[PDB]
């Protein structure tokens, strides 16, 4: 009705609430379409992500809940914040689309990396995108994948994470995380606990640090190797936990010895030890996160109280109440294209 | 340490 309108982003169309003007495509990760617009009634820059037709497809829907939910509930500083959903059809006989509006950040790390920060911003910024996750875990959520482009910051120097759309609960035994990013348990067969998340932290700091992408697979296999001829070939007890026809590759896998984190980031790459917060204090951190076998891995936790990360630890930012998940609302329950176009309406309807 | 406040985005 004549509460919204339409503008043409590229091909994509952009049927939006007339509160909403002068947008502007900046992204879209692979999970929705965002555009950067000014909301006229705040007078303040947002972020509106356009989910076409969610209910299409079952794993389509699947994000789309996810996201829907956790965006709804979760209360953190280190998230990105939540400011609107909306939908431009009347009701759920013609729903099509929904629209989520959020914060609008300066820019995601990609333009960090290539840039050298000091061991002050680098650690700091690592410590909030501890915490921002650590948010997530203590309701048992994954984020499953973090990566340079699912983070933002802002020129205080701030930074959130986001884009919750392949968030879980723990899994077991279709490759949906993205490549560079994987960990181990996610390359392999495996299921995994929440420290999947430590390997992409662990993943995005040595990105940073490396000023490229750390194990950079040309494909889904050559990854492995990245990571294995890089950090070591994985000890009998961590071969011994896979399955039996994946277990006979990584066996036949040549048996690297694998470079010492002082080979894998040399000095030349850091810039120089203020009061610790030193090159060694964070390739300990790097040597404590980036480890193959995931039960041999360190937590958020511990990764907060590493001397590296510790020196911002701030117990009201750190052990802040968990978000409140609407009562078994996570529970994959796998539904019909009918139930799931409903069970949305039903979340983008609040008013 | 002072938390830094400054982040050079351009
Ligand atoms: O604010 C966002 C944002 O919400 C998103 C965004 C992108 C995908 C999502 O699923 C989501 O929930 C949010 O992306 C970006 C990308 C940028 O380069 C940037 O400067 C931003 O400020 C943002
Ligand atoms: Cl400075």
């Amino acid at each position: 009705d004549n509460n919204f309108y339409s503008v043409e982003i590229g091909d994509s169309t952009f049927t939006v609430l007339k509160r909403y003007q002068n947008l502007k495509p900046i992204g879209s990760g692979a999970q929705g379409i965002v555009c950067a617009a000014y909301d006229a009634i705040l007078e303040r820059n947002v972020a509106i992500k356009k989910l076409s037709r969610p209910f299409q497809n079952q794993t389509h829907a699947k994000r789309a809940y996810r996201e829907l939910v956790l965006m709804k509930c979760v209360n953190h500083k280190n998230i990105i914040g939540l400011l609107n959903v909306f939908t431009p059809q009347k009701s759920l006989e013609e729903f099509q689309d929904v629209y989520i509006v959020m914060e609008l950040m300066d820019a995601n790390l990609c333009q960090v990396i290539q840039m050298e920060l000091d061991h002050e911003r680098m650690s700091y910024l690592l410590y909030q995108m501890l915490c921002g996750i650590k948010h997530l875990h203590s309701a048992g959520i994954i984020h499953r994948d973090l990566k340079p482009s699912n983070i933002v910051v802002k020129s205080d120097c701030t930074l959130k994470i986001l884009d919750f759309g392949l968030a879980r609960t723990a899994g077991t035994s279709p490759e949906v995380v993205t490549r560079y990013y994987r960990a181990p348990e996610v390359i392999l067969g495996m299921g995994y606990k929440e420290n999947v998340d430590i390997w992409s932290v662990g993943c995005i700091m040595g990105e940073m640090i490396k000023g490229g992408v750390l194990f950079p697979g040309t494909d889904h296999i050559d990854q492995w190797n990245k990571v294995i001829e890089q950090l070591g070939t994985p000890c009998p007890e961590f071969m011994k936990k896979l399955q039996p026809t994946v277990r006979t590759y990584v066996e036949n896998r040549p048996k690297y010895a694998g470079y010492s984190f002082e080979k894998l980031f040399p000095d030349v790459l850091f810039p120089a030890d203020s009061e610790h917060l030193k090159a060694s204090q964070a390739r300990d951190l790097l040597s404590k996160m980036l480890v193959i076998d995931a039960s041999k891995r360190i937590s958020v936790d511990e990764a907060l109280q590493h001397p590296y990360i510790n020196v911002w630890y701030d117990p009201s930012e750190a052990e802040a109440p968990p978000p409140k998940i609407p009562d078994k609302q996570l529970d994959e329950r796998e539904h019909t294209i009918e139930e799931w176009k409903e069970l949305i309406y039903k979340e983008v309807m609040d008013l | 340490p002072k938390r830094p406040t400054t982040l050079n985005l351009f």
